[PDB]
């Protein structure tokens, strides 16, 4: 899943961080690798086999879930980034 | 033990383009 | 998912933690998170895409996993928290 | 080696609200 | 799934420990744990929602992953234990 | 980097039992 | 799944390693592992219950993800080997 | 915290052989 640059940063998505794609239209789950994209383009393209499942048009929630220690854990801090129907940032929440 | 936990998401994206047979 | 953080609490499962939702009722299965809900207002909801495949009035269970070493992992007692159908705590069973 | 163990569950929990268009 | 654990103990799976269950009969592919079950029994009992996807009679085959250093997994040698249709042990294969 | 490998698996086992409601 | 060793080695996989198996010609999506198949021979055999989802002549996509620390994980470049419709490899990208 | 990350594939690969019931 290739991500505009700009959201990873947002997130702190690494690239090449494995992440889930939870479609809100279709309700399609599924587990793939996040690609950087343009800055700034807001794309969110979909390759490979994944096409199969995910379709342009889709509303997705991209997530990512990384391992802990028990201290770290109890302090996290997730981060959500909202975004419009151009995938431009509205928002970014922390926790 | 260790914890695996949602660390970060981006909300409710519009998928924008799709190539099955990408290389 | 958000569940009653009282729940969470006897589980001993964190708030963001990932969690895996067995359906009872209709056989998905899903990977998700936990969302600390309202305390003692039994509440257990299904927000997003998961939205789909688990429906109100199901019959679920929420399993969480975590990353052991060899010792901790032979000496693991799970914790079950069983509840009734308004989702108040009736027993928490030990390994 | 690291194990991957059940370390917690609720059992039999009762849906009580769902929210696919949530933010 | 709740398994003899003589077949447990011959595998060097413990109780509570993730495993995946790949149905031969029906294709299913699903994520649970390991219970204890009698031993000497031979039982393979698959309770709560996965019972939607594995029944009685279905020939699945169950596997346990771990997480490794860079060393041990070079060395590793996975244990696979081949059983009849009554779940008796008929071979144990090292690597 | 840490690896994810299979360790141990019991191969074509036949189930002998099932109940969905259990507790 | 039963991979030409060949492959393998140019793409770092050890046997036995956990995969994700993604079906570019019907869109299945599962998990298992490698075992080291004969070199040279081009081999990609789904054994097993996976056997239902991916078949002959289909085209796939094996990834194997690893949990890395922090530093490592911001250095990263994946190794990806494309290969030809005999499974002779073509080319190796680095990151 | 530590990051589960994509580290290698083999790309549009071609089934060759499948064996549902091998042992
Ligand atoms: O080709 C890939 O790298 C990934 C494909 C997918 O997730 O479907
Ligand atoms: O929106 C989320 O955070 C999760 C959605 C889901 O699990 O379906
Ligand atoms: O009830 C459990 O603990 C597990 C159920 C399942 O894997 O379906
Ligand atoms: O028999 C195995 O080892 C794996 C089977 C599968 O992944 O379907």
């Amino acid at each position: 899943v290739t991500v505009d640059q700009d959201l990873l940063d947002a997130a702190g998505i690494l690239p090449f961080e494995q992440v889930d794609i939870y479609d809100i239209t279709n309700g399609a789950r599924l587990t793939t690798y996040a690609l950087p994209g343009e800055r700034g383009s807001g794309v969110i393209g979909i390759n490979g086999a994944a096409a199969h499942l995910v379709k342009p048009g889709d509303l997705v929630i991209l997530v990512a879930y990384g391992v802990f220690d028990e201290e770290e854990a109890r302090n996290l801090k997730p981060t959500v980034v909202l975004v419009d129907e151009r995938n431009r940032i509205l928002e970014v929440r922390k926790g | 033990m260790k914890r695996v936990m949602f660390h970060a998401k981006i909300h409710r994206a519009t998928v924008t383009q799709a190539d099955l047979h990408y290389v």
